[PDB]
């Protein structure tokens, strides 16, 4: 044939290409259960200090998850998203980059800024809303940000973020300091325009890339089976010409790995790499403690004294966090536009002239003045 | 006057206007994300047992997808009631609403449309909502000849104008308010009954000046009435505008006729909010009758905020001082 | 494995997915280049009034083509858009669906209304936005629509015909009246984000609808290198639960056989089929051409007369167009609702107004009054 | 005044300020459906060959995803010079304008923004593009907080607007008008220069009646002022907009106060186009000066129709005659 939108033979007979779903891409896994290593050469033998820390980044996750669901339970905040499952996919892969690396996410990633040390008063600091909050109290609940551990800040609409992290990406291609972008998304957001968007420009623009998809089961209340049809997300990278492998998203090892590899071939080819990390909506957490305990590296001892001191330090940044201030009502009004327009001073104006007049009637006495 | 009615709030009575629509019209389907077991607002609960998962079910996560697969249920013929989870993820499906939802029966010369459409959303602030859970985009949608765009107070007007929408030979997008879901009920008939669209209604007659203003904010007009009523001595006539396009002009202008003022509220930012396009006419039509300028009290110029909430909608006492100083102009 | 996201195995070995790109999907094909059958058991052996009607339809295209090209190029009518090398594939799929089935397309189908006796004065009147025109002369040239024909009215966005088309689907799956749907669009529409939206609803809504789409390597400057990186479209199907093909759309036997088999499987098994056919921007017409005379179906006197009787048809078609009045410009307001709202009505009293005073600046002389 | 000029027509002033722009900023890439080869109304011929292919180059055909992918590219303070090849293929990319790209900065507390975005797009009515190639969206983008919208009226113009949008720290979609691309030429400056966003241009003084328009309806104006003048003895004060937000209301409401009448006229529908939020700000600022109703001169509301387009635009026949009725209201 001598087409040039497609390479391929003739075939003489007419035959339909069959999806393979039922035995669908196959799971990669490092542990089983039982924290046991399955195959020593896939062992990444990664140092105590950091298995450690992976350890730590994800039960400190965790409890702060406890208490931040109990305080918008009560509506202390107004809202709020839990990492419950998703602990070993965003601390196993935040592991494997580089610290400079940009992340664009959702609503599932706070572990990657927990492996970041970003502060529990910054985390807080956002949910309240307070005069702490870099974010200065304008978006929702868990829509953190952070330009010093490359974190780009969390939007509600599903998967936009997804063709701006192909963008971002191509921005670092050309400006050649070995850098990669990672994606983090839902199998949900999965089926938005935007992420056949995202896809295809990746491998058409050749950007380094990893696109990671959590795929839980579920997206509110919709099962997969009303989601898509096909072996899950990681099938569809084949077609877009993308790199791609599924693996146990309750396996910090089998994450890393991923993760590791997929971030070296990224940078080194300037080509996309799709991860789908299978999850719950046989945990994370406790797979990893009976790792440790294999290698004598955690103890029931440990495990209370760090159950303690964590919840000390995320219940020491709450407090903090409910006495503070809300930012200046005028803060409303900046960063609209880099610089404020005339038009919107105005507004901003008279907004300070009505609450001269009427602030008895608005709840002045929690904001900064 | 419309036979048994029963106490509803607003979620509930866009569930009996969903099954009536349901139980008299064998095409009808409902369908979005999570409308199969009730919906994140619980207006569905029920109907997927009542009717059929054919008829009541879930869709991928894709807003192009959910009103593009509508407009080609409508183009055969069958009532297609789209759901969008929030009016702030409407955009997606911008392009399939502005360019060929509206535009179907007009580029066809009549051999098709989509007029058995309407997509539901719900809409407006909700105390906590923020950038992206709280947005009005109506005046987006006012721009677009062959839409039409409806926005009730309370539950017996949403069934009312519900039920008129799915009706309506036009793709109408109808927008709930939020805040009202599970705020306080009133009766609404259990049976099906119409209110008209593009049809506004005077809530209150007055003498001095007139608010206009629809959805929730049509509460907060009612009330500065009154505070002027008590504290200026002042006559507000009171009206709920309920369709932005096609819009009545002629309720309106009839009013400003009358009082020689106006006052337009809503909670969408002032700047290409639907008030400009009420107060260019009225000021064409009403002109030898103004007393003072037309005022707009509006959202700021702004995304609509998280933590400042209280501070960036346009409440009872901002409506309240526009009006004081109107009315010594 | 557990997940209710994906059926697999575990897989102890971290392994990427490859796209087989360099051997893609074959292309399917029934005859070669010189019009011979090049395997048995794959001849629908269609009667010979039918393939006569193929080529007839094809060559009317044809002719069709040449003189309203000609016509754009003087400036008489606004715009064109040509069938040159698709006559094949629209042919072939049409003549393979019921003359009830649902037809969405864009700008390359003008064959499908050919094939089910559009007739030419429409086509015409369409180009020329004349009084004959059903259309009111609203669109540009070549959007045609046929209600009587099922062949919904076309529109310049690209791709939003597809999930619009799945939804007819649906709606057809509930009448239960042993209806398809087709849907046409090219290789570069289907990177439109709704190409995504409507795949994937196809396939979870289980959807009796055939996807076509033509991969002729280019969207007006753009190679497919730059438009996508899998192996075509055809590789995508798989990926969302589609049952996909990929033909040799210069082979309208290949595309008839393809298209029939589709047709019959979706709409006894209510699930999506997609067709990617392969053509050029070794033609269609001479393909075919080349069976009849070995059939001994045709000749070189009887492609003489025809080639006469079809421009003869064509042009007395044109004439009659170019003569005919343009619709009343009352017209402009009509149809944008079904009824039309009093303050439209306003805007057409203050058009007729103006026309009263100002006409004389206005080219009446053209318009039905 | 600007160094050395030569002829150009408003295509070549385009390719004038990009040149500029790649030569003098390295971050600065160029990406669109067809760009490569030039783009299909030839705005960037040559500048793939001059720059490079990494520089200038073809996206897939996905306009939400261009959108998507500028933002990108911008959030790491790299220019990016987005373009979409007709306006009215604008809409898929919507929501990553309106929710994305505006909102950028003030969601994030200006830890990230998108402000060396630009987003360039043919605009407005050419003579027989019927609904989907003659859109003029800038009353759809003017409710929208947080982006700039800037529509130029000439050669000159264009490279000095898209020179400071370009610049400017805020995404700025760039309509361009295709009626004008290869219209008359005129004297351009080579080099690179800036004309303010936000600041009208009073093009003809006058002190009978104001007239404000952008694009190629600035023309039409102009020789409406013209026939006024020659006709009526009336003296038009004419203003080109030039950006539609944040717009100048100081340049008109101090002509309007000058004049006591106002008339505005775009391509674009009246009802929520953006006269209406003008004639809105110019009647709560200007009150007290205004002679007459301000008048809006604007497409009827309906799709933007093929054959019939001679009678859909807002001519200066339209013009004048609306003009006359104001004087003499
Ligand atoms: C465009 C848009 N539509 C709908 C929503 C509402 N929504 C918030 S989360 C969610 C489910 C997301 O599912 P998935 O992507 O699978 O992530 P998960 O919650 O399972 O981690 C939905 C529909 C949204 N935020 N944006
Ligand atoms: C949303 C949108 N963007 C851009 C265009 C401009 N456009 C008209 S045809 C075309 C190329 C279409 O390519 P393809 O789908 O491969 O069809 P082909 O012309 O090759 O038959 C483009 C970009 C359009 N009509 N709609
Ligand atoms: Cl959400
Ligand atoms: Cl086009
Ligand atoms: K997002
Ligand atoms: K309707
Ligand atoms: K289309
Ligand atoms: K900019
Ligand atoms: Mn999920
Ligand atoms: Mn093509």
């Amino acid at each position: 044939p001598q087409f040039p939108g497609a390479s391929a033979e003739f075939i003489d007979k007419l035959e339909f290409i069959q999806p393979n779903v039922i035995s669908g891409i196959p799971i990669y896994r490092v542990m089983d259960r039982q924290g046991q290593i399955i195959n020593p050469s896939e062992d990444p033998h990664l140092p105590k200090e950091k298995v450690l820390k992976l350890y730590k980044s994800m039960t400190l996750l965790n409890t702060m998850d406890r208490i931040l669901y109990e305080s918008q339970r009560q509506g202390r905040i107004s809202f709020y998203m839990t990492n419950y499952g998703e602990e070993g996919t965003h601390v196993g892969s935040a592991a494997a980059l580089d610290n400079t690396d940009l992340v664009f996410g959702q609503y599932r990633e706070a572990g990657v800024l927990m492996y970041r040390d970003y502060p529990l008063e910054l985390f807080m600091a956002q949910c309240y809303g307070n005069i702490s909050d870099l974010g200065k109290g304008r978006q929702m609940p868990v829509h953190y940000g952070c330009k010093e551990r490359h974190f780009v800040t969390i939007s509600s609409p599903l998967a936009t973020q997804i063709p701006q992290a192909v963008g971002a990406a191509y921005a670092a291609k050309r400006a050649n300091a070995n850098r990669v972008v990672i994606c983090y998304f839902g199998e949900g957001a999965a089926s938005e325009g935007d992420a056949h968007a995202g896809f295809n420009f990746a491998a058409t623009l050749e950007c380094p890339i990893i696109f990671f998809c959590r795929n839980n089961g579920y997206a509110i209340s919709t099962p997969t089976s009303e989601q898509y049809r096909g072996d899950g997300i990681a099938a569809r990278g084949p077609g877009y010409g993308i790199m791609s492998i599924r693996v146990d998203g309750n396996d910090v090892f089998a994450v890393y790995n991923a993760t590791k590899e997929a971030r070296r071939r990224a940078v080194a080819e300037n080509q996309p790499f799709l991860i789908e990390a299978m999850t719950y909506r046989d945990h994370p957490i406790s797979r990893l403690r009976h790792y440790l305990l294999s290698q004598g590296w955690w103890d029931e001892e440990q495990e209370k004294a760090w159950r303690k001191q964590s919840r000390r330090k995320v219940m020491e940044a709450f407090e903090q966090a409910e006495r503070k201030p809300k930012p200046n009502p005028n803060l409303l009004f900046s960063d609209v536009y880099q610089e404020m327009p005339a038009q919107l001073r105005k507004q901003q104006e008279s907004l300070a002239r009505h609450l001269q007049t009427y602030g008895e009637h608005y709840p002045l006495d929690h904001f900064d003045k | 006057e419309y036979g048994q009615t029963q106490k509803m709030n607003l979620f509930q009575s866009v569930t009996s206007a969903l099954d009536n629509s349901l139980a008299k019209d064998p095409t009808a389907v409902i369908f979005g994300e999570d409308v199969a077991f009730g919906g994140v607002f619980r207006c569905t609960v029920g109907l997927r047992d009542k009717y059929g998962k054919d008829r009541v079910f879930n869709t991928p996560l894709c807003e192009q997808g959910i009103v593009g697969f509508g407009i080609g249920i409508a183009v055969t013929g069958a009532t297609a009631i789209a759901e969008i989870q929030f009016a702030d993820y409407i955009f997606p499906a911008f392009d399939q609403i502005v360019n060929e939802a509206a535009k179907y029966r007009y580029r066809s010369g009549d051999l098709f449309n989509c007029g058995s459409l309407t997509i539901r959303s719900p809409w407006g602030c909700v105390g906590h909502g923020a950038l992206y859970h709280s947005q009005s985009p109506e005046a987006f949608f006012a721009h677009c000849p062959g839409i039409k765009v409806v926005i009730p107070r309370s539950p017996f007007q949403a069934k009312g104008l519900l039920l008129s929408c799915i009706e309506d030979k036009n793709p109408c997008i109808f927008f709930e308010p939020k805040i009202l879901y599970r705020a306080a009920a009133e009766e609404v008939p259990i049976e099906p009954y119409n209110i008209p669209l593009s049809q506004a209604e005077v809530i209150q007659e007055g003498s001095d000046v007139t608010l206009v203003a629809w959805g929730t904010q049509v509460h907060v007009i009612r009330e500065v009435a009154s505070m002027a009523k008590e504290k200026l001595g002042v006559s507000c006539e009171v009206i709920d505008l309920r369709t932005i396009i096609p819009w009545d002009v002629d309720t309106i202008c009839k009013s400003v006729i009358k009082t020689g003022r106006l006052l337009i509220s809503h909670e969408a930012p002032l700047t290409g909010g639907f008030a400009s396009e009420i107060s260019s006419t009225v000021q064409e039509e009403c002109f030898l009758n103004l007393e003072a300028p037309i005022s707009r009290v509006c959202g700021y110029d702004t995304p609509f905020p998280h933590i400042f909430e209280p501070f960036y909608i346009p409440d009872k006492w901002k409506c309240y001082d526009a009006l004081r100083k109107m009315i010594n102009y």
